[PDB]
């Protein structure tokens, strides 16, 4: 799916 | 009445002035022209004695050139072992407003006084392993600026009430009172043979006192402000006086007049401490800029700088063997240069 | 290190430990400098401040986990210029003036000159001033028939026993301060007042609070 | 200054005991204390050492583990707890004070002792066992095993004198300096590993035994002794 | 009060002085004859410095 | 389009790294600015420089690249550095707030224990607690490719109620408790300033309000979105995958440029920097 971010 | 006395005093003052001007052949700055300069002496802080928690107001070396006392405004008088930086004693004072400190030539006693008008004498080499006040020499009116041992039983003090005194520690009272100064008495220094001593006052004049008789011998005056420090030449016939106009001066005891003046155009701050070298060729001088200077006592040209302090330097001492130079300052660190 | 050098180092470390303990014990306490003028009557002042559950002399006052040290330089013939740099870390000066001495010869201008001299020393830059004005009832009883308007030049106020005599003198003593940096914690103490200790505590707390505002970047 | 020891008596082999030394007249809080025992007809032997502030403790290799030294500064007392006493501890235990700084004289004042009855090392040899002797000069010699001269110039060797029926006292510390209250007729000298004590114009109450102690490695071995008889 | 100052000035008046060049020569002589034992003017090798 | 995004990223990155390195060199090579709060300011500046030069590139580059080519070690390390630096910055902000409260609301009782030997103790305790708290991230930050070459470096949690519980723990223990602590401490400071020139007091009060509101505004969206992901899962990815989350992390790292500006570069202290 959509690229997943990394928290802070 | 008073008019005749004033006129006679003025006439005799002119007489003595013209007299000390008559026997003035040539300056010292010419007789020392055919002398090789010493170059530039750079010294590095070999030790750094820390453990005080306030300003350090005085300092004195032991005659074995190893131990040294230091007196601070936090109510402590600490006796360092300079070779290994250990502490030997930490005497707690009764009045924490101290401005002087001394160490006995034998090494048994120490002395300290301050704004409490009292010179306390602590006995180190006693039984019971403690360090207790032997005597509390009282009788001065103002603060005590300097105090220098002669024997284990005599001590000269100089106080802000315009007087010096010679106390016999055993009995406890003044045996001689040196008077004649006008302003305060800020510093004092004994001859190497302890038969005379010089004292510097705040009226821009230093005096030579005879311990035996008890009266002034000569009155040197060439400065422009108060004199904060004084020290004898190792020969015994000359002394250097540090003032607040940023100029040291070197007077002669037999020529009765001043020989040399040490001053640069960059230094403007007052002078807190003065000392010579073992030979007497150099001249250590502490300043308010937090840096020492090493003048060349025979050519008047500066020959080094000892800048390692954060705040004003207030005490400076040279060991009796000339092997080191201790300088204290108001950042609670006294360092040992070499 | 031989068998004795180790013991010498241990003794030195114990000495330094005791130095640290005594230093942290002497950092808690605060030091105040009492600088009264001539015939300002600070004897009864310190007597009162000591009786109601309060050379150089030091009076210690234990106040709510704080220890003040009233340092009184009683007998000194030292012209004040050579030893004053000892008191450069004091929290606050305590100037003690008298109100009734606007007539003695005058005496008050001497107090003004002394205040102006002490307040401008480069040592007292992190320390506030705490004026006291003793002998207030003597002013109230003496201001009659006094004609204060001839002794001090301007005195715009009324020539009677007006409150001007008390505020005019405070204005005279405040106008000698380098302005905009230092605050003067004035007070009008009588011979039989009782809140001197509380006012000193309040002024010292305010001084510490303003120093902490300046130091903690909070300004 | 004064030291008073208490304890001792007859003790069964393998029992326990506690020796208490009360100190009166000096700053007990600043003095490191020792224990020096003495067999009936033998010489001195180190036992234990407690520093100032109890921060440094040493023991002898023959009493390691079964003795325990401690000090109480508020009460001004020194305790030695002894456990499982062998039949070779029937000795009079002296208590020694000692303060160490630059220019000090340790072992200066030894107190009196308590007499029990239990029903490597720098070997030092005082070869002289008995020297006959008044008014004439006498000399005593002490030989060390290894060199006692340290790198800082100090040579740690002390001389003690014990009279018949008393406690030994400090004569000379560091082989050169004279202790306080000692008559100037005593003198000491020598070189590394060979030391000598010279007495001139002997008087009465001067006969006794002379012990040469070293203070370099902390087993603190003593000498055999040299009795001066008439 | 007033006689003390003139008395002390008279005591200091009848005083013996020498020439300046002689004092300067003695000062130089002391600065020279004792210069070989000045560990601050001519530092000693690191085998004699105790610091 | 995207020019504003990389533009703001580069602006805040350069500003942050420059300001923080300047603050570090000044407060480290001055030797006279040794106060109780300069220790906390230096620690915050160091943690802030770490935040910048550890978080910004590994957040901007892969969020555009649509993949993580940087490897497991890089992914594992950057996760732990992000986690440690955010926590140190927040705890140091709370420490500064509590020090100011103790030193402005009860100064006579704070004269006793406020010394640099206490500031250093607090700083090292903060760093140790932050390093001990953020060890869970390295435990699980494996890069597992989804599809042929995506990689997508993520902190997959071991099992359920470890994604959610840890996210909620961060939210409360690092954004509600610190936020309310700073708010209450600066409120009490403003009160005791209001009690007893008038501009020099309302200026300080307004600055305290600005500090609190910038903390809340900066670190609200990041923690909100983190919890959104941790609970609902693929909903957040479907919602704010490409563009938005970059702006959210931009808000987050804007505190890296805010902290030195509002704590050090004001207040006439920059005279010392220009002097250096």
């Amino acid at each position: 799916e959509a690229y997943g971010w990394m928290d802070f | 009445e008073l008019d005749q006395l004033r006129q006679e005093a003025e006439q005799l003052k002119n007489q003595i002035r013209d007299a000390r001007k008559a026997c003035a052949d040539a300056t010292l700055s010419q007789i020392t022209n055919n002398i090789d300069p010493v170059g530039r002496i750079q010294m590095r802080t070999r030790r750094t004695l820390r453990g005080h928690l306030a300003k350090i107001y005085a300092m004195h070396w032991g005659t074995d050139s190893r131990l040294l006392v230091s007196a601070s405004q936090d109510g402590k008088l600490i006796i360092w072992d300079s070779y290994t930086t250990n502490k030997v004693h930490a005497i707690p004072l009764r009045s924490s407003w101290v401005m002087t400190c001394a160490y006995a030539p034998s090494g048994n006693y120490v002395a300290c006084g301050g704004l409490d008008n009292i010179c306390s004498i602590y006995n180190l080499k006693t039984r019971e392993g403690n360090v207790r006040v032997s005597r509390e020499l009282a009788g001065h009116t103002g603060y005590l600026s300097c105090c220098r041992f002669l024997d284990d039983n005599q001590i000269v003090t100089s106080s802000g009430d315009t007087t010096c005194a010679l106390w016999d520690i055993e009995t406890g009272q003044q045996t001689t009172t040196f008077t004649g100064h006008t302003g305060d008495v800020m510093s004092l220094s004994l001859a190497p043979d302890t038969r005379l001593f010089v004292s510097g006052a705040c009226d821009a004049s230093a005096k030579l006192w005879d311990v035996r008789e008890g009266m002034c011998r000569q009155t040197f005056t060439g400065h422009e402000s108060d004199i904060n420090a004084i020290c004898f030449f190792p020969n015994g016939n000359a002394f250097a006086t540090g003032s607040d106009d940023a100029t040291c001066r070197l007077f002669d005891l037999r020529a009765d007049q001043e020989l040399m003046t040490y001053s640069h155009d960059n230094i403007i701050c007052g002078i807190t401490s003065v000392s010579f070298s073992k030979s007497g060729r150099l001249l250590l001088a502490g300043y308010d800029d937090f840096n020492c200077n090493v003048w060349d006592a025979l050519k008047a040209d500066r020959a080094g700088v000892l800048a390692g302090h954060d705040n004003r330097v207030s005490c400076l001492g040279v060991t009796d063997d000339g092997m080191a130079v201790a300088t204290g300052s108001w950042d609670s660190f006294l360092k040992i240069w070499n | 290190l031989s068998a004795e050098d180790k013991a010498a180092v241990e003794r030195s470390k114990m000495i330094d430990r005791n130095l640290r303990e005594d230093g942290e014990k002497a950092r808690r306490e605060l030091k105040l400098l009492l600088l009264g003028t001539g015939e300002s009557g600070k004897s009864t002042f310190i007597k009162q401040m000591r009786i109601i559950h309060g050379g150089i002399i030091e009076y210690p006052f234990d106040l709510q986990s704080v220890i003040f040290r009233m340092v009184d330089v009683g007998g000194q013939r030292s012209e004040r210029r050579k030893w004053i740099h000892c008191f450069e870390n004091v929290t606050s000066i305590m100037f003690l003036v008298a109100l009734s001495e606007y007539d003695q010869v005058n005496r008050m201008e001497e107090s003004k000159a002394l205040f102006r001299t002490i307040i401008t020393y480069p040592w007292f830059q992190n320390s506030s001033v705490i004026l006291f004005l003793n002998k207030k009832d003597l002013l109230e009883e003496k201001i009659m028939y006094s004609h204060l308007v001839d002794y001090f030049p301007e005195y715009d106020g009324p020539q009677r026993d007006a409150q001007a005599a008390r505020e005019f003198i405070l204005k005279m003593f405040v106008d000698l301060n380098p302005d905009s940096d230092k605050i003067i914690y004035s007070h009008f103490t009588c011979a039989t007042d009782t809140e001197n200790i509380r006012f000193v505590f309040a002024a010292v707390k305010d001084t510490i609070l303003q120093l902490n505002l300046k130091e903690y970047n909070l300004v | 200054v004064q030291l008073v020891e208490s304890g001792g008596g007859l003790v069964q082999p393998g029992g326990s005991r506690k020796l208490s030394c009360s100190a009166s007249g000096f700053a007990f809080s600043s003095f490191g204390m020792h224990w020096v025992r003495q067999a009936p007809e033998k010489g001195l032997e180190w036992v234990a050492y407690i520093s100032s502030g109890s921060g440094t403790i040493y023991y002898a290799d023959t009493v390691k583990g079964r003795f325990t030294i401690s000090r109480d500064d508020p009460k001004n007392t020194l305790f030695l707890q002894m456990t499982s006493l062998r039949s070779e501890d029937t000795a009079m235990y002296y208590c020694v004070r000692s303060i160490y700084y630059y220019g000090s004289s340790p072992f200066d004042f030894w107190g009196q002792g308590t007499t029990l009855t239990v029903s490597s090392d720098i070997v030092m040899t005082q070869a002289t066992s008995s020297v006959p002797v008044p008014g004439e000069s006498v000399s005593i010699s002490c030989r060390s095993s290894k060199s006692l001269l340290h790198s800082n110039g100090n040579t740690y060797l002390y001389w003690f004198l014990q009279r018949p029926g008393q406690s030994p006292q400090l004569l000379i510390y560091r082989m050169s300096n004279l202790a306080s209250g000692v008559p100037d007729r005593f003198s000491g000298s020598g070189s590394g590993t060979a030391f000598t004590l010279t007495i001139s114009r002997l008087e009465a109450e001067d006969v006794g035994v002379y012990y040469c102690m070293q203070h370099l490695e902390y087993p603190l071995t003593f000498g055999a002794g040299t009795k001066l008889e008439l | 009060q007033a006689r003390k100052l003139v008395e002390q000035l008279k005591m200091e008046a009848n005083i013996d002085r020498i020439k300046v060049s002689k004092a300067a020569a003695d000062l130089m002589a002391y600065c020279e004859a004792h210069a070989k034992e000045d560990p601050l003017l001519t530092p000693v090798p690191a085998s004699e410095n105790p610091f | 389009e995207l020019a504003i995004r990389i533009t703001l990223y580069a602006v805040i990155f350069l500003m942050s790294v420059g300001g923080n390195m300047l603050i570090i060199v000044v407060l480290g090579l001055s030797r006279r600015l040794r106060t109780v709060t300069n220790a906390f300011l230096l620690s915050l500046a160091v943690s802030d420089l770490l935040l910048a030069v550890a978080c910004m590139p590994f957040t901007l580059l892969p969020n555009l690249m649509g993949t993580f080519i940087f490897g497991t070690v890089i992914c594992k390390a950057v996760s732990y550095l992000m986690g440690v630096s955010v926590s140190v910055s927040t705890l140091s902000l709370v420490a500064i707030a509590l020090e100011r409260y103790s030193a402005i609301c009860r100064p006579l009782q704070a004269r006793v224990w406020q010394t640099r030997s206490h500031a250093a103790r607090v700083i090292v305790a903060t760093w140790l607690l932050s390093g001990l708290l953020m060890v869970p991230y390295p435990v699980y930050t494996v890069v597992q490719p989804v599809g042929p070459r995506v990689l997508q470096c993520v902190h997959r949690w071991p099992s359920a109620r470890v994604r959610q519980t840890w996210s909620v723990l961060l939210l409360l223990l690092l954004f509600f408790i610190p936020g309310v602590v700073m708010a209450v401490a600066y409120g009490l400071i403003s009160r005791e300033l209001y009690l007893g020139k008038l501009l020099a007091k309302k200026r300080v009060v307004r600055m305290l309000l600005v500090i609190v509101v910038l903390f809340f505004l900066c670190w609200l969206p990041v923690y909100s979105a983190n919890t959104w992901r941790a609970f609902d899962g693929p909903g957040a990815h479907r919602a704010l995958s490409g563009a938005p989350i970059s702006f959210i992390h931009l808000l987050s790292y804007a505190s890296a440029c805010v902290n030195p500006l509002v704590y050090c570069f004001m207040h006439r202290r920059f005279r010392q920097a220009c002097l250096e």
